[PDB]
DNA sequence: AGGTGCAGCTGCT
DNA sequence: AGCAGCTGCACCT
């Protein structure tokens, strides 16, 4: 486990308070340091520590795995995202929230899927 | 620049993939400038063998339709491309965007050659047009006969032959196989005396063009201003910006044994109008004039009004 | 003296905006090599690179961006003909494009910041007492500088062309040809932008917008361009072509030169009852405006009464010809005529603006229409145009409503000579 | 002496739009009052099935991804549920004069080419390009997908002089196949006139009608064009099919494209069969081209080393450079 | 060795649109001159029944909500009221030539591709598929929700040579399940023609009939429609139906779906039901995806260790990469 | 679905 | 024993 996937975990979903059940809450305060804890907590917070403990070279890398491991089968919404690619097809796809489902926006790949990212925001 | 001694009609020329950009400011009709050097051109692969003089050209447009595009609703247009093959090391090459358009237009020719006095009509007729039928005239080909119909074929009308009566009743009769579709002729006096009215501002005849193709309403102190037709700003000629050189002097030239110069276009105005208001035929033709001293390189159509 | 931080500021933005790319891996040097080539040294490296640029206001490349040729800097002389409009009418009003390879464009923002703050836009290479107090230099470096910064409105290049460019042939009065190479008027197209996008979206433009839109108008202009068509030069990357192009987002906008009719739709003359009997006025849908200016342009007083009479009468004029082609190409060019829905009521119109023979053609078909007497159709559109004109005790007991009878009058007298020489 | 820094040809052997009308079969000699085949609009909507990023796959994304599908709007064009073939018709011009450039800058690089297309003309006719330009009417590659599948394709050609019919040919196209190049007694008569147009005398005018029996109210494939799309909330495309007058239609380029299939010589193999003939030559559908300059087989060193080293190729060779003389391009040094 | 950069398949079943009309059951053998089901509209008003969010659920807002109605305008299609059947016609064709790409750059991979294909196609037939794309014409599967609650179906099939009957086929489309894929004596030779069509010996074009008796003046199902404007309350036309030339329809690509629900051999189960192939094989409708990329059993997976490291993935899923290459699509990079 | 300029390399001389 | 070419990389709005 990188850390890549650490920063694509956390920003990829819905912010959630209560997600957790009270085994796992031990069971990752089992897992995180001394001083700091989480109660009531929501989920940005909880990935900034992390992040914040390896970036320092204080936490060890199986354990912010196990950590992100928790964090992953815990959190079931994600945030829709804006632009979507059609890759063998050349194509690119726009989401709109009134009908439920993605519509064609116009004919690109990952330069112009990064350049519309870029322009209007990757998440809705 | 003379009054020709006969007219020669084209019928029904159909067009396919002409050039409809024709100018960098305008996209619709084409120039005609290609009409007369298409009269040009056939001049010179005919008319040196058969004996004759051809000069002027009536545009009227039968049907036109160009191959354009609608997007999201916006109030612009774009142009259909084409697919150009690949590049050497085989991967796409940059677009250069060109528009096409097919029209159906028909053309009267005036002849002053000496070659009408020698020969029928019918013959020159049919020669003209079966050698009109292998060339193109915008940059797109020039269609020929399709199965199921009859065809139109072109005649010889003579213009300083016969009484008044019968010259009369002549022109209207070639009226009524050209009505379809509208002419086109040249407003350099209009534009110049709706400058000199409108002068109390700014006397720039470019912001004149640019007001006679808009549509401006001042409204009360809800109403249209009057149309007194169809303006439309067109290509008027050449001008040039740059000394006349030798036919060695610059480089890449088309023919090395005639003299070269850079040139800027002319804009002007126009009209299309039916072919019934008109006095006679041969007021519409399109002629053109040079001056080297000066850079004057104009195309217009005089003696109209 | 104080034209010495303008450059250095320039210099230190530049310098600090080279740090979205930051990388801790590789830049062992080229990071402090950004910083040390971009401090003192960097009016040198864009006096090396001032020589591949130059003004002109006509472009090649936009024809093809392959070609390679000779780009022109001139203002031409003004034509004697009335009528005509050109780049000569440009003054003061005139820009100048910027030419060349695209990475010495940013040295251009250095030759170009000289016309704003201070007066020396044209003080770079001579009147170098701002050049020196401001410059920091010796003798040598002020000349080299001055040699650097003038060369932008040189000639620069050999006069030449290429086989993609156009070079067309002119014909002589009674001799020979000429050799005219066209070329792109990029300071012109700029003017025309400039002069269009204010009108589309702006300040006045809309605020007239929404004083028409609040019901309230006073007297102001507000204009309306309707359907424009998109040119685009270059592609993703349009700096290629013109430092200008860029400023209009690799593009420029026609106008439209269109003929009268060029979206033809079916003409429906079937035999309907509503469509054959009732069909005998031709309402089209391009008579909306003339009857909208006949509706509203029977008001006005006789303080300018001519030129309301003339456009009334010009209005006329235009609306008999509009009807004819409408009456030649709509049903000359359906190759089919069938019977009228109520053959009794709807023949009038089935007759005049009915076809020839065809395979229906009894005994008394092509023996009624054209041995018959075409004059009553005259008639029939006079009755027709006598709706949309209108009249009353108003006009009547006026002495213009009689001129308003006797134009219409006069127009539809050739009505049976001009709609009368095709059966008779 | 050298290059010309201004050199032109003009395209011989031009189409036109070919126009798509509907019928059935053992009615095709009367098929002059045929409705046109006419665009028409429906929706699709489709799930993600691309092949998907190396790390970005997640189990549970792809179940979050797969609710929200795609949502379109085509374009598409159906023989009608009664109409049994498809006829596709297109006039052809031969011009003539197939040597003389439209723009030549010199004076002895114009007599040398004169000279050397005249040796060529000279030595032998226009009887084997000719033969190979009669292949692709008689056969029906011009109509590309709508050969696919049909169960019988037949090609009438006629030659039309005055305002009549000369001479009138009917093939079967599926005999003739896409591979071989062979000589009937039939298809040399249209070589012969083919070949006697192109040697300049004035222009050969003939009308080619292909009816192919492709099924009862199945799809057709016509042209579909390259626009730059709208960009805003409304429907973007329409996959748009092209169109004359509300009938459907094969652009001019693509059937000029079908007829100009000629080269067997290109040096990869003759297991892709001939390709189009263009300067290094390279094929769309492929992605790649052959006739690399790296080797002396391109249009460019041969007709240098033909005109001025004067180093004549092999007869194979030979055949190219008169095959893309005659089909046209701006060539400048 | 990798995969090509392009390569594209086309697909090799092809169905139109199938038009439906009504009539009389016990006159279905002179069902040629029925009239057909037309569309029509008619005005709707609903009530809120969604979930609110309990933030404005107050007790005023419901009743101040209540009264304010949503008016829509709606398409609808029904049988006439002295008609109890629905008869749905459409034809098929079966191609054939289904390991060839359409494109291809590489010509070391597509070599190696047909040589796998060949190997397939050798070792066993078109026999199994084509087994089960008899089965889902026999049931009347592409009826989707004009199947459920009906009293009697009956399916008619026919083959087509010239304009006559070669031979004709009727199924009890009810008998004949919707879960198993059991072999009759008549099935089979509906098997072996698709088969050989399949393979390529043989031009293979089938029309279908089928008759679904529901009751007087029921509502039928056609295609639904795409409305680029967002609803809008009061009046708003809020659906579209999908029609032909003033006659009902259902689109090509449904009853296409509706033939290759095919593959019961997902990980998942088996005694679930069949569903349609499809790369990470997946139902918009449970929102699910069987076939994950996490396990070995996607399409890519599978092709790409059948043809790079030469890894046959068992009998039971190699016919799920074949119907793949026979629905077409673009794969590789 | 960028054009232009330069550093580097090759290679048989 | 260098000329000519050629490829590839970077810059830029």
């Amino acid at each position: 486990m990188k850390k890549i996937e650490m920063i694509e975990i956390s920003q990829n979903r819905q912010n959630l308070t209560a997600f957790l059940h009270i085994s796992e809450i031990k069971a990752i305060n089992a897992k995180l340091a001394d001083g700091v804890d989480v109660d009531k907590k929501s989920f940005d917070e909880i990935c900034s520590i992390v992040l914040e403990q390896y970036q320092a070279k204080q936490i060890s890398n199986k354990q912010a795995s196990e950590i992100f491991e928790t964090l992953a089968k815990a959190n079931k919404s994600f945030k829709i995202e804006k632009f979507r690619c059609s890759h063998g097809y050349n194509e690119i796809y726009k989401y709109s929230p009134d009908h439920e489902a993605y519509l064609f926006y116009c004919k690109g790949g990952q330069g112009q899927l990064n350049k519309l990212i870029a322009e209007n925001g990757r998440f809705m | 620049v003379t009054d020709p001694e006969a007219l020669l009609l084209l019928p029904r020329l159909s067009i396919q993939n002409a050039n409809a950009i024709s100018s960098p400011l305008t996209w619709g009709f084409p120039s005609p400038g290609a009409f007369t050097g298409f009269v040009h051109a056939l001049q010179r692969r005919v008319g040196i063998s058969l004996d004759i003089e051809l000069d002027g050209v009536g545009i009227v447009c039968h049907r036109f339709e160009a191959q354009i595009s609608q997007p999201a609703g916006k109030r612009t247009k774009v142009f259909n491309l084409t697919r150009n093959p690949l590049n050497r090391d085989g991967s796409t090459a940059a677009i250069v965007e060109e528009g096409r358009a097919h029209l159906e237009v028909s053309l009267l020719l005036g002849v002053h050659g000496d070659g009408l006095d020698d020969h029928p009509a019918q013959e020159i007729a049919r020669q003209v047009q079966e050698q009109a039928g292998a060339m193109r005239l915008a940059g797109g080909s020039i269609l020929p006969w399709c199965n199921e119909r009859f065809p139109a074929p072109n005649a010889e009308l003579l213009m300083l032959g016969g009484s008044d009566e019968q010259r009369r009743k002549n022109q209207r009769r070639l009226t009524r196989r050209l009505l379809p579709g509208f002419a086109l002729v040249s407003r350099e006096a209009l534009l110049q005396q709706h400058l000199e009215t409108l002068r109390t501002t700014l006397p720039e005849a470019t912001t004149l063009d640019a007001l006679l193709d808009l549509c401006r309403i001042n409204f009360e102190p809800w109403q249209v201003r009057d149309k007194p037709g169809w303006l439309v700003p067109i290509p008027a000629g050449y001008n040039a910006l740059s000394p006349l050189y030798l036919p060695g002097e610059v480089r890449n030239a088309r023919d090395r044994e005639t003299p070269l110069r850079f040139v800027e276009n002319l804009f002007g105005l126009g009209e299309w109008l039916s072919p019934h208001r008109v006095a006679a035929l041969s007021d519409l033709l399109w002629y053109h004039h040079a001056e080297p001293d000066k850079g004057l390189y104009r195309w217009s159509t005089p003696r109209f009004v | 003296q104080e034209l010495r931080q303008f450059i250095e500021s320039f210099i230190q933005e530049r310098l600090q905006g080279k740090l979205d790319k930051l990388h801790p891996d590789e830049d062992d040097k080229r990071q402090t090599l950004l910083a040390t080539h971009r401090r003192e040294a960097w009016l040198a490296d864009a006096a090396r690179r001032v020589g591949q640029l130059q003004l002109v206001t006509h472009t090649l490349k936009p024809i093809h961006p392959d070609a390679r040729g000779s780009n022109l800097h001139s203002l031409p002389q003004a034509p004697g003909q009335p009528g005509l409009a050109g780049s000569h009418e440009l003054g003061d009003r005139l820009v100048s494009d910027v030419v060349g390879n695209a990475a010495a464009l940013d040295v251009f923002k250095f030759l170009s910041l000289q016309y704003q703050g201070k007066n020396l836009l044209n003080w770079l290479t001579e009147d170098s007492a701002e050049a020196v107090q401001a410059l920091s230099d010796n003798a040598e470096q002020a000349r080299e500088w001055r040699q650097a910064f003038i060369g932008i409105t040189a000639v620069k290049g050999a006069p030449a062309s290429h086989s993609l460019a156009k070079q067309l042939y002119f014909p002589l009065p009674g001799s020979g040809y000429h050799l005219l190479a066209p070329l792109f008027p990029t300071s012109l197209v700029h003017h025309v932008h400039a002069l269009l996008r204010e009108a589309r979206f702006g300040d006045a433009a809309k605020a007239a917008r929404e004083a028409r839109s609040r019901q309230e108008s006073w007297p102001h202009g507000f204009s309306e361009y309707p359907n424009l068509a998109i040119q685009k030069f270059g592609g993703t990357k349009p700096q290629n072509i013109s430092q200008l192009n860029s400023e209009r987002y690799g593009e420029n906008w026609l106008l439209p030169s269109l003929p009268p009719h060029w979206q033809r739709q079916d003409q429906r003359a079937p035999i309907r009852h509503s469509s054959v009997f009732e069909h005998d006025f031709g309402r089209s849908p391009e008579v909306s405006r003339l009857t909208r200016t006949l509706q509203r342009l029977l008001a006005k007083t006789r303080h300018n009464n001519f030129t309301i009479r003339r456009y009334r009468a010009q209005l006329v004029g235009q609306i008999c010809d509009e009807a004819l082609q409408y009456a030649a190409r709509l049903r000359e060019l359906e190759p089919g005529w069938s019977a009228t829905p109520g053959c009794q009521l709807h023949d009038a119109e089935q007759l005049w603006l009915d076809p020839l023979r065809a395979q229906t053609d009894e005994t008394f078909l092509q023996r009624r229409l054209r041995g018959d007497w075409p004059a009553e159709v005259g008639n029939r559109f006079a009755n027709w145009l006598n709706r949309a004109v209108s009249s009353d005790s108003q006009i009547l007991g006026s002495p213009e409503a009689a001129q308003w009878s006797q134009e219409l009058s006069k127009e539809l007298t050739m009505f049976k000579e001009i709609l009368e020489d095709e059966r008779d | 002496l050298s290059t010309a820094s201004v050199l032109a040809f003009e395209r011989k052997l031009d189409p036109s739009d070919a126009l798509m009308s509907a019928g059935a079969w053992a009615q095709r000699d009367a098929s002059q009052e045929w409705p046109a085949v006419t665009v028409r609009e429906k929706s699709v909507r489709g799930t993600i099935s691309n092949r998907l990023k190396t790390k970005d796959r997640d189990p549970a994304k792809l179940d979050a991804s797969i609710q929200s599908p795609n949502l379109q709007t085509v374009d598409v064009a159906n023989l009608p549920s009664d109409a049994d073939t498809l006829k596709v018709r297109f006039t052809l011009r031969v011009l003539g004069g197939a040597g003389t450039p439209s723009a030549c800058n010199d004076a002895a690089y114009r007599d040398k080419l004169l000279q050397t297309v005249a040796t060529y003309v000279n030595e032998q006719g226009f009887a084997e390009l000719a033969r190979r330009y009669a292949h692709n009417l008689a056969n029906a590659r011009f109509l590309w997908r709508n050969r696919v599948g049909a169960e019988a394709v037949e090609v009438r050609i006629n030659h039309i002089r005055q305002g009549e019919v000369a001479r009138t040919w009917r093939f079967d196209a599926l005999a003739i196949g896409l591979r071989d190049f062979k000589a009937d007694a039939e298809l040399d008569a249209l070589a012969e006139l083919i070949a006697s147009g192109l040697s300049g005398s004035g222009h050969v005018l003939l009308e080619v009608v292909a009816f192919a029996r492709i099924g009862d109210g199945q799809e057709v494939f016509p042209s579909q064009e390259l626009i730059l799309d709208k960009g805003d909330k409304k429907g973007q495309k329409s996959k748009t099919l092209y169109s004359v007058r509300d009938a459907a239609a094969i652009h001019s380029q693509k059937i000029g494209n079908a007829l100009r299939t000629i080269d067997t010589w290109y040096p990869d193999e003759d297991g892709l069969g001939p390709i189009a003939v263009e300067p290094y030559g390279s094929v769309t559908s492929q992605g790649k081209a052959y006739r690399q300059p790296k080797q002396k087989l391109d249009f460019y060193t041969l007709l240098d080393n033909w005109v001025l080293r004067d180093e004549a190729p092999a007869v194979e060779q030979q055949h190219y450079v008169i095959a893309n003389l005659i089909r046209g391009g701006v060539f400048g040094e």
